[PDB]
């Protein structure tokens, strides 16, 4: 599993060429072959046993670091840190506030990051929603 | 029990089904494992061997 | 158990007066049962003359302790100290990337240790992060009697700040960042050639790939140093890598424009294989040298063997006096010198040539070394400008008929790379000096053997500089 | 070494997807790369029919590049002997290409799939495709005859290729733990 396509096992032995891509649904290893194949079409399933994400190609993307709980995290602080870019340390200045607005919107984030719970998150992302009004505001 | 042991368990060389299977040293691993499709290994038969050291290009040519 | 009953009898006054060398102090503390590493660091708070390794003056995570008893104003000797520009050199950090993966999985089993013990006893991680939110935590941060787990790479717990990390206050939020950091560094490992990287060029670069701020970057060895402290781990092997990423953390958030990053994608001896070295190195000795060197104008200095005067100044462009070069006074011969440009054939003998054969000097050498091997008493040494270089004269020689016939004289004994088999071989050489038959040692000048051992009359009459 | 791995991997496959004869002939000039030829035959003892079809195969997969043994006769004459000097890169190299065919025979198959596009008409046993299906269609007829046959069409390549690639799959899978993962094996310093 570790270099070969979870859907056709292509090794990346038998593909060097294997180019493995992700989405932000699901986040699935898989190869390109399959991910065009799947999405040629347009909006369906993600070809995984268990997984009923309508998703599409255009969404598709490539992993950087592997580490889908970095990475989603990573991509919650890139969605963070592009609305949430909206956050006040340097903006506010206070260095406890400047640590305390850097921590809770770290702890925003967290709560969608930590994910273990991720309805506060959810709360949060109406709070996100909010803050698409707040960096709106 | 040449054949009750089959798939390599117990191993033996069938000279013929008419002459008692006149056998030689065999044991294996797998050995036989005839459920492989024979067309398929005759699609594995049907892969020609293209030349020389070209074909270390061929099979990186194929994508091996 | 000596520190508790160390702690016992001897913190409060010193054992009675002696300057207990390791001959006295070993056994001595043995007998009252203890273990003189804290006797001495204890100790450090008393005695009038220290003598330690200049890192332990120099390397600040060691060198960190230093208190005005032990430093303030009193006088500084730096012994044999013609190589200390390379020992500042202390702030070397290669990144074995191999290692980093055990520190991936290390971290996660930080990840995992920090999230299961938040599951189970987080009150006092959030009393630590109130530990934390007060400020700096100078109770803790810096005072810890027994526990201090990361040591400070940064200058003798100096260059630091105080406004907190911010978020990562929360450990939950200081984990989280870490993994950015190796991943970034993991990221930062495949680079297809070499590649030497700046730290402020690379320091946005860093926020470039993943928005990092370098104000947090430093502050990780202490969160980690306190975050490892409140969860008494069973091992560190994994946990040195960690704190080595903190280290290098703290080194990269650190210091700039003296010191620069480079990433070779592998090791060129064995070129073509994946190997890279992220090697983020200090340039200037100086720079190391400055803090202590800025403590005490009764700083002294001298080797054996320092040659030129100027360098040291220049190159740590620091304030001497008088440096004067003192002619050894002498009577008589004392000693013999001699340069051997050519041989017999007057061909020119050389090494930057290559590091290979060319016959003529080789099948040349070997004569030079069996008459010579021939003349003197007992008591040779031979130096080599790099290991495997000698190791081509030797597989040449012995393929040679040279050896056997200094093997006829003399005993042979090659240095090692491994230093245990080396320290036993060279107590042999002694004996073979000391006893009667003829002996002879070759080794590597920029070896371990050329920078401690010492060569007396029988165990040294002739020296040679291939 | 490996090359035992190399020598073990031939076996697999003489094995894996070959009969048990197939490796007879291999461990018998495993033993000795510069084998006379009638060793074999004579420690096997069996006939040249029993023996000819297996040599055709060790030479058909060039695994047994039979030296021809040259010896110095004692009567001053043609001397040889077929020795297999087994030519361990060359034999794997068109193997890996081999492997790579039958995965085109799947790799290709991908595109032979799940999801019914063409169509046909039983009554002249010939497929269709959607466009000509479109392109034949009707505002009366909403479904689709057949110009030769005026008949109706019928979907095709839903359940047996799907079926059917999947199969092949598990084939392609029954080499993953097998040769191609020994195949690596060998990769790693590729003797
Ligand atoms: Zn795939
Ligand atoms: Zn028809």
């Amino acid at each position: 599993n570790k270099d070969m396509c979870p859907i056709c096992k292509t090794d990346r032995y038998l593909s060097p060429d294997v180019k493995f891509l992700v989405n932000p649904e699901c986040y699935h290893r898989i190869c390109e072959s399959c991910v065009d194949r799947i999405f040629s079409l347009g909006p369906a399933q993600c070809p995984y046993k268990g997984c009923d994400k309508i998703l599409r190609k255009n969404k598709f993307k490539t992993q950087i670091f592997d580490d889908v709980e970095v990475e989603k995290e990573v991509d919650i602080r890139k969605r963070v840190f592009n609305v949430f870019n909206k956050t006040i340390d340097d903006f506010n200045g206070d260095l406890v506030e400047y640590n305390k607005y850097l921590e809770e919107v770290e702890d925003i984030i967290y709560k969608l990051d930590h994910g273990i719970d991720v309805a506060k998150t959810e709360e949060k992302l109406r709070t996100y929603e909010e803050l698409n009004k707040q960096l709106i505001m | 029990t040449i054949n009750q042991l089959e798939e390599d368990s117990k191993i033996l060389v069938l000279r013929t089904k008419k002459d008692k299977t006149p056998r030689y040293v065999w044991y294996n691993s797998g050995g036989n494992l005839k459920c492989i499709d024979e067309e398929f290994v005759k699609m594995w038969e049907n892969v020609q061997l293209p030349q020389f050291a070209e074909l270390p290009r061929k099979l990186q040519d194929l994508g091996l | 158990e000596y520190h508790e009953n160390l702690y016992n009898i001897e913190v409060e006054d010193y054992l009675p007066k002696g300057v207990f060398s390791f001959e006295k102090l070993l056994k001595y503390c043995e007998e009252k049962t203890l273990c003189p590493y804290f006797i001495v660091r204890r100790m450090i708070s008393l005695c009038n003359i220290i003598i330690y390794s200049y890192h332990y003056l120099l390397d600040p995570k060691i060198a960190e302790r230093v208190s005005n008893e032990v430093s303030k104003d009193s006088i500084v000797i730096f012994d044999e100290a013609h190589n200390i520009d390379n020992v500042c050199i202390s702030l070397s950090l290669d990144l074995t990337t191999d290692a980093l993966r055990r520190a991936t999985r290390g971290a996660n089993a930080l990840d995992e240790r920090i999230s299961e013990v938040r599951k189970v006893d987080s009150q006092k991680l959030q009393d630590e992060y109130e530990k934390l939110v007060q400020g700096l935590h100078s109770a803790d941060i810096l005072t810890d009697q027994e526990e201090p787990f990361v040591e400070t790479p940064v200058l003798p717990q100096d260059l630091l700040t105080e406004a907190i990390p911010g978020n990562i206050r929360r450990a939950e939020h200081f984990v989280s960042f870490l993994k950015r950091l190796i991943e970034y560094l993991k990221t930062r490992m495949k680079v297809l050639h070499v590649i030497s990287e700046t730290p402020k060029s690379f320091l946005q670069h860093l926020k470039q790939l993943t928005f990092i701020e370098r104000k947090p970057l430093r502050f990780c060895s202490e969160r980690l140093s306190l975050l490892v402290r409140t969860l008494e781990v069973t091992e560190v092997e994994d946990f040195t890598a960690l704190k080595d990423i903190a280290t290098f953390a703290t080194l990269i958030s650190t210091y700039e424009e003296g010191f620069l990053l480079i990433i070779e994608p592998y090791e060129i001896e064995n070129a073509a294989v994946p190997n890279p070295i992220m090697r983020f190195t200090c340039l200037d000795a100086s720079i190391a040298i400055k803090p202590v060197f800025e403590r005490f104008s009764s700083v002294i200095i001298t080797s054996g063997t320092i040659s030129p005067l100027d360098m040291y100044p220049r190159m740590l462009n620091f304030k001497t006096v008088l440096q004067k070069s003192y002619a050894m006074t002498l009577a008589k011969k004392s000693f013999l010198p001699m340069i051997i440009t050519k041989g017999s054939d007057q061909v020119a003998i050389s090494s930057r040539f290559e590091i290979r054969n060319d016959p003529s000097i080789v099948r040349n050498y070997g004569s030079m070394l069996v008459e010579f091997a021939k003349i003197t008493p007992d008591g040779m040494v031979v130096f080599f400008p790099s290991y495997l270089y000698m190791e081509s004269i030797v597989s040449m020689w012995q393929t040679m008929g040279i050896l056997d016939e200094v093997w006829k004289h003399k005993l042979i004994l090659v240095e090692t790379p491994d230093a245990q088999e080396t320290s036993l071989a060279l107590e042999t050489y002694r004996k073979a000096c000391s006893n009667g038959r003829g002996a002879i040692l070759l080794s590597v000048a920029r070896g371990k053997v050329s920078e401690g051992i010492d060569f007396d009359h029988q165990y040294g009459r002739t020296v040679l500089m291939i | 070494p490996i090359d035992d791995i190399v020598k073990n991997l031939l076996k697999f496959v003489v094995r894996g997807f070959y009969g048990g004869s197939f490796v007879l002939v291999l461990d018998a000039i495993l033993f000795h790369s510069v084998l006379a030829e009638d060793d074999l035959k004579q420690l096997l003892s069996i006939n040249k029919t029993e023996l000819g079809p297996l040599i055709a195969r060790l030479r058909s997969d060039r695994l047994i590049s039979i030296h021809k043994q040259r010896e110095y006769p004692p009567n001053s004459k043609s001397v040889e002997r077929v020795y297999y000097y087994v030519k361990y890169p060359h034999a794997i190299d068109a193997i890996k290409w081999k492997v790579h065919q039958v995965v085109q025979r799947l790799k290709d198959d991908l595109d032979k799939n799940s999801e019914p596009n063409g169509y046909m008409c039983p009554i002249c046993l010939t497929k269709y495709t959607q466009l000509e299906a479109v392109q034949l269609l009707n505002f009366d007829r909403t479904e689709f005859l057949c110009s030769l046959c005026d008949e109706p069409l019928v979907e095709d390549d839903s359940g047996k290729k799907n079926k059917e690639k999947q199969d092949k799959l598990n084939r392609l899978m029954d080499q993953i733990q097998p040769i191609i993962d020994s195949l690596k094996k060998i990769d790693d310093s590729r003797i």
